[PDB]
RNA sequence: UUGACCUCGGAUCAGGUAGGAGGACCCGCUGAACUUAAGCAUAUCAAUAAGCGGAGGAAAAGAAACCAACAGGGAUUGCCCUAGUAACGGCGAGUGAAGCGGCAACAGCUCAAAUUUGAAAGCUGGCUUCGGCCCGCGUUGUAAUUUGGAGAGGAUGCUUU
RNA sequence: AAGCUCCUUCGACGAGUCGAGUAGUUUGGGAAUGCUGCUCAAAAUGGGAGGUAAAUUUCUUCUAAAGCUAAAUACCGGCCA
């Protein structure tokens, strides 16, 4: 017997050309940032009120 | 034993507790069930006065002959 | 490269630190006072 | 050729186990494939070694079969001469007496 | 007990219920068996007895009651364990076309084989089924040796008292056609 | 049947009466804190387990999803008008069903909600 | 309190209600 | 038996319970590669491969303690040798 | 002699049984990294590519603030984080993965190399979590990742691709399936034959 | 003599050997005390003594602990 | 996912690599003392899904303590005593949790989670200001942690007739004499 | 040469916390004997007393890996009967529940498992004119969303702050 | 910010833990009633517990190994009455 045997690659050997889950994109990958509107918005209510 | 004894003993005055209640007994406020109840009715009492129903469960046991509030 | 020096100066603190906790009883200090050595331990010269 | 000495508790044991008829060799192999075996041991540290030999002792049960048969095998042959039992028995006679005469 | 008494038995230990009857067939195939003997208890109360030929012999089904073991101390009998006995069988078993198959399944369960190496040499115990009510009662009993007055048996019972209904008989492992059913069968 | 220290443990009942007004009180209290509302939460309708009380029915824990649906009563908004909501309980039966949408659509009738404030 | 239940309280509060006799 | 009209009732997610996630499957897969064998997984493949397939399920039933446990285990474990013989 | 710290001795006797223990594959193909000039590149790609600081942001939502008291195209950043990375990993969007050889509980990162051969995204093991936290503006990252980058730097990021994969997994895929460690020293050797022949000779 | 004075607990029961006081346990942070003598638990029990501070809570707890002076004081 | 890759890999205790880490791991524990402070957990899935938070205020503490027997047997667990003492030392601090690290044929690990009560991140954030409230004192001593309930046999069905809603209180509901007024 | 990160330390460092008491009731650990009956032994006393640890105004339990076998019920707790029943016991001394059913009271929820990735959006300090300034923690994961009689994402049209 | 609705898209659920063997203790409860110690040590149309002789192990019912939560209940102690 070999006390350290090489791994075989039983598994990766087998490159999957699809990503592994099947849901959906969100809108927000695609549009501007909504929490970054919102930091926006109250710095500028800070500057409007001084 | 040895406290209460030594209360009794002492000239330190008792510090006597007011009947202060964690819920309160009777509706408060400027509303039509606060103004129309009755302290000295009871819940059914009160409830049958005002036509409405105090208990959506079945009745367990037996109610006034004029009850009204026990569905 | 090889950490050689650095394993023979932890080996050599190891056991220094077996030996005073076995000298710390006196009946082993005895023994090995009246140990003798061995020879396959001067073995390499000739034979 | 090495030659096998078995000197411990657990080893008798063991050997006690295959000389009667309890587990064979394909159980001894079979159990010999456990969480202690393909443990590396060759290139380590003494330090190392000797910290898990201490802490890592594999417990197994012994019998006293196996107990009396190390005592045999590791009994000396001077253990018991005729002088030493002999004055063995004069030792503890001689304490009954001093038993008796401090009950006096 | 009866592993006991049989030499050529494995004895193995509790089988899933949500396995698979011939599930088990695979694990008697595990220990080159011909023979099961399965006991499957209900509720914890009842028990069931199986015995099959694996491959493809018909298999029986009895309901299993009144089960009184040994190391009852009222039995004063006693017996080498694996010792070839003598069964003993009865007419009902010789007539009744089931109660024939039945009896092949039990001279080949506790057949004890002849030549076989964990076999006692000597011959002192007798297995006995009978058929009294539509009930197959089981009993085992010594065989001591006595000296006539101027040798004789007697029987001296020694353990297995239990009694089967026999509930279904199959042609098969454990599937295949159903050839008996009791109509008769009461559960507890 | 005295066997153990049963003078150590033993328990009479004296505050019965005590007991009572305080749960009357208690019942008070939470009515003049609900003054309108009740102080008790509609129950469903339900038959007991056992073949020996197969024939009675009772009051249950609360109402299931699809009998709230059927009465037309929106699940997050149960509670907050008081109804009992129980999400382990199933119909499996149209007699159910019909029973409690049945007395669903009687609390539906003799209800009166507040316009929010 | 969490934000969840705040909205959960913002949204569905309990009412004011009364039944008829 | 008191005859009532029986429904049918939706599905229930807890019992969808029973795991088919093609992810979970994938992971456990990877993981499985990585990791490599138990010593005593070791000894069944060495069993299943010089063909002593009664010796590996006997095995495998007394390293766990359940028929179907050791029976699942050996065809995991034979999978894998046919998917290594693949890969080579 | 003298003593030394426990703290000191431990991590020495640390350093003696990692170079000395065979470890498996997954940790030998982590002793294994790569070299200066790919790292250096991939490390000004990566620096053309850094994320904002805290400051930088402020002063950027400030900047809209403004505007908009008195319609942009979307970020490309270096993406952090284990999880988000492997996620990454897992739906191939990611280009590059750069993963730290020295993360502490090892087991956060042992699947990192196979996940990504079996999903195909190119890899390489990058001395140094903290290099990877100086990338990022923090103090540790255990593995960065390239998601997507400006038509300028397309190139680039290719043929940084292609030098890494050949240059780094020709060589790692030639040692990779192999157990590391066995690199004894003349003491552990000598202790080791007179181990032997203390033992297979006579007694045991 | 075995048994001195005891600081924590004011009687002559401090072991001059074992220096530990027979009745408390001076040398011990907690105060001896056994539950097969009640007589010795009631006779050192709270409320024997002075109460210098626990006597004067439950005015505060029924006034409700609150701080500041009366409007108008002077 | 690299939670429940290590999910696995931690379901996988006798494969390769996790035994070569262990077997490493619990030299350099049995190296350090037998209760010290962790840093970073080394389990940090079991972390995580036992209520670790990466915030100020959670810590964690490895302990090692003796295994085998008292023929008798100690009712609480190992590890029921390892949170004990890590408690005993951390005696300002709560003992959310703990689990198991390693084993060795001597001793056995676990790493305490802690969470400080007084610290104001742990105050400000609910759900665990709840173990901020004072019942939740000494938990592991009361056995109120997870090994404590198994140790308690808080589950429900006609297994555990006599144990939930508590053994003792349960034995004197069953031996007591009630007497009421009308008999 | 310098500088990062990891680990481990010092400080009468800045700010905090624990010990002890009480212990009627409550959660655990540990754990007797007297007594009773039986050829003997198990048993009973008792999972009690004594001893140890830990909370509160209540504690504990608690929202089924439950009950059930029905036409089904529906977190936990307590009372009534169930019932001296089932069940274990030389089927001795004896021990001894629970489901259902009537009542009291009722209330449901939070995390780990997904990538915010078009923007760590989160939080501890300490400096403050109090309005906001920096030190840091943190990507080995702090916010928001979700917790399997679910949910997510898109679309859609009403409805709520 | 939120509730619902719909769907040619998805839907991650707790491991030295279950379990097997064994010893002690405990329970009315060897399908071990529960707990603890030691050895071995899992699964994914999975697991747990019940029903069933009805012909195979069909059917039923819940999701364990993370956590919080008032009321109905105890009360020889504390402030009183
Ligand atoms: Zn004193």
């Amino acid at each position: 017997e070999d006390p350290y045997p090489d791994t075989v690659e039983w598994f990766t050997s087998v490159e999957e050309k699809m990503p592994l889950s099947a849901a959906p994109e969100p809108k927000r990958r695609f549009i501007p940032s909504k929490n970054e509107a919102k930091q926006i918005m109250k710095l500028v209510r800070a500057i409007r009120e001084g | 034993r040895e406290l209460q004894k030594r209360k009794r003993r002492s000239s330190r005055p008792t510090i006597r507790m007011p009947n202060r209640r964690k819920k309160a007994l009777n509706p408060a406020g400027n509303n039509i069930i606060a103004k129309s109840w009755n302290k000295k009715e009871t819940l059914s009492q009160n409830y049958t006065r005002f036509g409405l129903v105090a208990k959506l469960g079945k009745a367990t046991g037996g109610t006034a002959p004029g009850n009204k509030a026990l569905l | 490269e090889d950490g050689d020096q650095l394993e023979r100066e932890l080996d050599a603190m190891y056991e220094h630190y077996k030996e005073r906790k076995a000298s710390q009883d006196a009946k082993y200090r005895a023994k090995r006072a009246r140990q003798e050595v061995d020879d396959e331990e001067w073995e390499g010269l000739s034979a | 050729r090495p030659n096998i000495d078995i000197i411990t508790a657990e080893a008798m044991t063991l050997a006690h186990q295959l000389a009667t008829g309890e587990k064979t060799k394909a159980d001894l192999i079979d159990e010999g494939y456990n969480k202690y075996a393909f443990k590396q041991k060759e290139g380590l540290p003494d330090w190392f070694l000797e910290d898990e030999a201490k802490h890592d002792k594999p417990i197994k049960p012994i019998t006293k079969e196996a107990a009396q048969a190390i005592k045999e095998k590791l009994r000396a042959l001077n253990a018991r001469p005729i002088k030493k039992v002999a004055e063995a028995r004069a030792r503890r006679k001689l304490r009954q007496a001093k038993k008796l005469e401090k009950l006096k | 007990d009866l592993a006991s008494m049989l030499p050529h038995g494995r004895k193995d230990a509790k089988f899933d219920t949500k396995s698979r009857l011939y599930e088990l067939c695979e694990l008697a195939e595990l220990y080159n068996c011909n023979n099961v003997l399965f006991f499957e208890a209900r509720k914890g109360k009842d028990l069931y007895m199986w015995f099959s030929k694996v491959p493809n012999g018909p298999t029986v089904k009895f309901y299993a009651q009144n089960l009184h073991t040994m190391e009852e101390l009222h039995f004063q009998g006693n017996c080498l364990k694996g010792s070839r006995p003598i069964l003993s069988f009865d007419a009902a078993f010789e007539q009744e076309p089931y109660l024939k198959v039945i009896k092949e399944l039990f001279l080949h369960t506790f057949g004890v084989p002849q030549g076989h190496k964990k076999s006692k040499p000597f011959i002192d115990h007798v297995l006995s089924f009978s058929v009294a009510d539509g009930k197959i009662w089981v009993r085992n009993y010594e065989i001591r040796e006595v000296e006539k007055v101027k040798t004789d048996i007697n029987l001296i019972e020694i353990g297995p008292r239990f009694v089967l209904t026999p509930i279904i008989i199959q042609e098969g492992s454990f599937g295949g056609p159903i050839l008996y059913e009791n109509k008769r069968f009461i559960s507890p | 049947h005295f066997r153990k220290h049963w003078q150590r443990r033993v328990r009479c009942h004296f505050d019965q009466p005590g007991k009572k007004v305080t749960r009357r009180l208690a019942r008070r209290a939470k009515a003049a804190a609900l003054a309108p509302r009740p102080v008790d939460k509609l129950r469903p309708i339900v038959r007991c387990p056992t073949v020996k009380y197969n024939r009675r029915t009772r009051l249950g824990r609360g109402f299931t999803l699809e009998e709230l649906k059927a009465a037309g009563i929106p699940r997050l908004l149960a509670p907050t008008i008081g109804i009992a909501v129980d999400h382990r309980r199933k119909n499996l039966s149209e007699e159910s069903l019909a029973a409690n949408v049945q007395r669903l659509k009687d609390y539906k009738a003799r209800l009166i909600l507040f316009p929010r404030k | 309190v969490l934000e969840k239940t705040k909205k959960r309280l913002t949204h569905f509060p309990q009412r004011k209600y009364a039944v008829k006799a | 038996g008191h005859k009532t009209t029986r429904r049918v009732l939706k599905e229930r997610p807890s019992r969808r319970k029973g795991a088919q996630s093609k992810r979970t499957q994938f992971v456990r897969s990877l993981i499985r590669e990585v990791a490599g064998l138990a010593p005593y997984e070791r000894r069944v493949i060495e069993l299943l491969r010089n063909g002593k397939d009664k010796r590996a399920r006997k095995f495998s039933k007394k390293k766990l303690g359940t028929f179907g446990r050791a029976k699942r285990k050996c065809e995991e474990l034979q999978r894998i040798i046919a998917e290594s013989r693949r890969a080579h | 002699m003298v003593k030394w710290p426990e703290y000191i001795r431990l991590q020495r006797q640390k350093k003696i049984l990692r170079m000395r223990l065979k470890v498996p594959p997954a940790i030998a193909q982590f002793q294994y990294t790569l070299d200066k000039n790919l790292a250096a590149q991939a490390f000004k790609l990566l620096n053309k590519y850094r994320p904002e600081t805290k400051q930088e942001k402020k002063e950027r939502l400030l900047r809209e603030a403004t505007a908009i008291k008195e319609v942009s195209k979307k970020p490309y950043t270096v993406k952090y984080g284990l999880n988000h990375v492997v996620g990454l990993i897992e739906n191939k969007k990611a280009s590059l993965v750069l993963i730290a050889n020295d993360v502490d509980p090892i087991e956060l990162v042992v699947f990192l190399p196979a996940l990504c051969r079996k999903m195909g995204i190119p890899y390489a093991i990058i001395k140094g979590k903290a290099r990877l936290g100086t990338l990022v503006h923090k103090k540790t990252a255990a593995v960065v990742a390239i998601t997507e980058v400006r038509s300028e730097d397309k190139n680039e990021l290719a043929k940084l691709i292609s030098a890494v994969k050949e240059g780094y997994l020709e060589k790692v895929e030639d040692t990779r399936k192999r157990w590391g460690g066995g690199i004894m020293g003349f003491k552990a050797q000598k202790r080791e034959e007179k181990r032997k022949k203390s033992l297979e000779t006579a007694i045991k | 003599k075995t048994h001195g004075l005891c600081r924590r607990c004011g009687r002559r029961s401090l072991h001059n050997q074992k220096k530990v006081c027979a009745s408390c346990g001076y040398p011990a942070a907690k105060t001896r005390k056994y539950n097969w003598s009640e007589k010795a638990k009631r006779r050192k029990v709270t409320g024997t003594g002075r109460m210098r501070y626990l006597s004067t809570v439950p005015r505060r707890f029924k006034n409700g602990f609150r701080t500041g002076v009366p409007k108008g004081a002077r | 996912g690299a939670l429940k890759y290590l999910e696995e890999l931690s379901k996988k205790k006798q494969s390769d690599v996790v035994r070569f880490l262990l077997r490493v791991r619990c030299w350099e524990y049995r190296q350090l003392n037998v209760i010290h402070r962790a840093s970073r957990p080394s389990r940090p899935d079991k972390a995580r899904r036992l209520g670790y938070k990466a915030k100020q205020g959670y810590v964690i503490y490895r302990v090692r303590v003796r295994r085998g027997g008292r023929q008798l047997k100690y009712q609480r667990s190992l590890r029921a005593t390892a949170e004990e003492r890590v408690g005993r030392r951390c005696s300002n601090l709560r003992v959310l949790n703990s689990y198991w690290v390693n084993q060795d044929s001597t001793y056995k690990y676990y790493e305490v989670i802690l969470v400080d009560p007084n610290h104001k991140a742990i105050r400000r954030d609910p759900r665990i200001n709840w173990i901020c409230n004072p019942v939740h004192k000494h938990r592991e001593c009361r056995g109120l942690t997870s090994t404590g309930k198994k140790s308690r046999g808080l589950n429900k069905g006609h297994r555990f007739n006599k144990t939930r809603a508590g053994r003792r209180k349960t034995w004197k509901r069953h031996n007591t004499l009630s007497l009421w007024r009308y008999r």
